[PDB]
């Protein structure tokens, strides 16, 4: 088989930027068969290049392939925030038609802090033996954040999972949800639930809290 | 319009078997070289077999052979794979996939999930994220409906059947340590709406064929 390894692994540059993706080969590819997919998060990858340097369908200029042999790049020549993405090259000569390990595209942006909700469990839940207390840090940017929980200020590990979201298309920031999961009996042990966020964009660490059963 | 519309995925018991099928077209499917790419949660994409335009060659994945067939119906077109002796690491999602020579970038299907478990289709339990003076600043409130433990992937959640729209934030669901996924999904509006708008959010979770409406109603003081 050809082995394809991508550099880099991660990219983080602004709008306006060039990106430069590269794709190497272990042996030469035959008829530069060669082609570049866009991976957003979650959805079905679109092909931009075919034939190392032609663009499909619908592809804008500031995507462009070149190369041959066994070196191929993908540049986005100017950056637009909807760019963010993981990029795979593909060689299509001879079967397996192996792909690369990707490079993921972050666009980079000033520095924006989270705004901090929290939401104590429904009375719904509550009445199935189970307490979910969530903490929504929205519209942030870097990626990198810390969320503490504290019950009665003693602080939880082990109890919570996060999700983030993908970057939004326009602004380029990240949204992302803390689920802390206690026992119905467990959450009524005690009073104060306190989510504690660090993050860049804070001059200091903010936390939201409520005590067990106010509006 | 390109179109590949890929079925048959889904839920299946470990050594089982599925039979995947995609509808394509739009572009001369019959002239072309065809794929399926694979790609497991959280992982790349690995091509798993391919097909000449007349059905007469055909290549595969050493991890695949002998046990998946890649095959075409030119007729209707369309493109299928034979999936069996199914295990975890089969798990993942398909796309049908055109040779990239046709240089049409919308030029694979959807993807279909496939879930190798021994475990049952569980529809979740949808709860209220409840608007509060701790999630409303400004003009504008959160609120949220909590999607709990369901399997297997994937559920869509809509607001007010899709009329809302910005703002709205469907998080990756998490896998918990009881083999359920849980998800949130919130939005934020604005506060005077409160007492107006309704907000609804809408859950469907196809393979436990659940569907449920939650209405989402506000804490006042
Ligand atoms: N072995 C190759 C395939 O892997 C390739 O994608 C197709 C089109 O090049 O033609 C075959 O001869
Ligand atoms: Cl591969």
């Amino acid at each position: 088989e050809i082995v394809l390894t991508q550099s880099p692994g991660t990219l983080s540059l602004s709008p306006g930027d060039r990106a430069t993706h590269s794709c190497r080969a272990s042996q030469s590819v035959s008829r530069s068969y060669l082609a570049w997919y866009q991976q957003k998060p979650g959805q079905t990858p679109r092909l931009f290049i075919y034939g190392a340097s032609n663009r499909a369908t619908g592809i804008p200029d500031r995507f462009s392939g070149s190369g041959s042999g066994t070196y191929f790049t993908l540049t986005i020549s100017r950056l637009e925030p909807e760019d963010f993405a993981v990029y795979y090259c593909q060689q299509y000569d001879s079967a397996p038609d192996t792909f690369g390990q990707g490079t993921r595209l972050e666009i980079k942006r000033t520095v924006a802090a989270p705004s901090v909700f929290i939401f104590p469990p429904s009375d719904e839940q509550l009445k199935s033996g189970t307490a979910s207390v969530v903490c929504l840090l929205n519209n942030f940017y870097p990626r990198e954040a810390k969320v503490q929980w504290k019950v009665d200020n003693a602080l939880q590990s082990g109890n919570s999972q996060e999700s983030v979201t993908e970057q939004d298309s326009k602004d380029s920031t990240y949204s992302l949800s803390s689920t802390l999961t206690l026992s119905k009996a467990d959450y009524e042990k005690h009073k104060v639930y306190a989510c504690e966020v660090t993050h860049q964009g804070l001059s200091s660490p903010v936390t939201k809290s409520f005590n067990r059963g106010e509006c | 319009e390109v179109q590949l519309v890929e079925s048959g995925g889904g839920l299946v018991q470990p050594g089982g078997s599925l039979r995947l099928s995609c509808a394509v077209s739009g572009f001369p499917f019959s002239s072309y070289w065809m794929s399926w790419v694979r790609q497991a949660p959280g992982k790349g994409l690995e091509w798993v077999a391919n097909i000449k335009e007349d059905g007469s060659e055909k290549y595969y994945v050493d991890s695949v052979k002998g046990r998946f067939t890649i095959s075409r119906d030119n007729a209707k077109n369309s493109l299928y794979l034979q999936m069996n002796s199914l295990r975890a690491e089969d798990t993942a999602v398909y796309y049908c996939a055109t040779d990239p020579d046709v240089g049409l970038s919308d030029s694979w299907g959807q993807g279909t999930l496939v879930t190798v478990s021994s475990a049952s289709t569980k529809g979740p339990s949808v709860f209220p994220l409840a608007p509060s003076s701790k999630s409303t600043s400004g003009g504008t409130a959160a609120l949220g409906c909590l999607v709990k433990d369901y399997f297997p992937e994937p559920v869509t959640v809509s607001w007010n059947s899709g009329a809302l729209t910005s703002g709205v934030h469907t998080f990756p669901a998490v896998l918990q340590s009881s083999g359920l996924y849980s998800l949130s999904s919130v939005v934020t509006v604005p506060s005077s709406s409160l007492g107006t708008q309704t907000y609804i959010c809408n859950v469907n979770h196809k393979p436990s064929n659940t569907k449920v409406d939650k209405k989402v109603e506000p804490k006042s003081c």
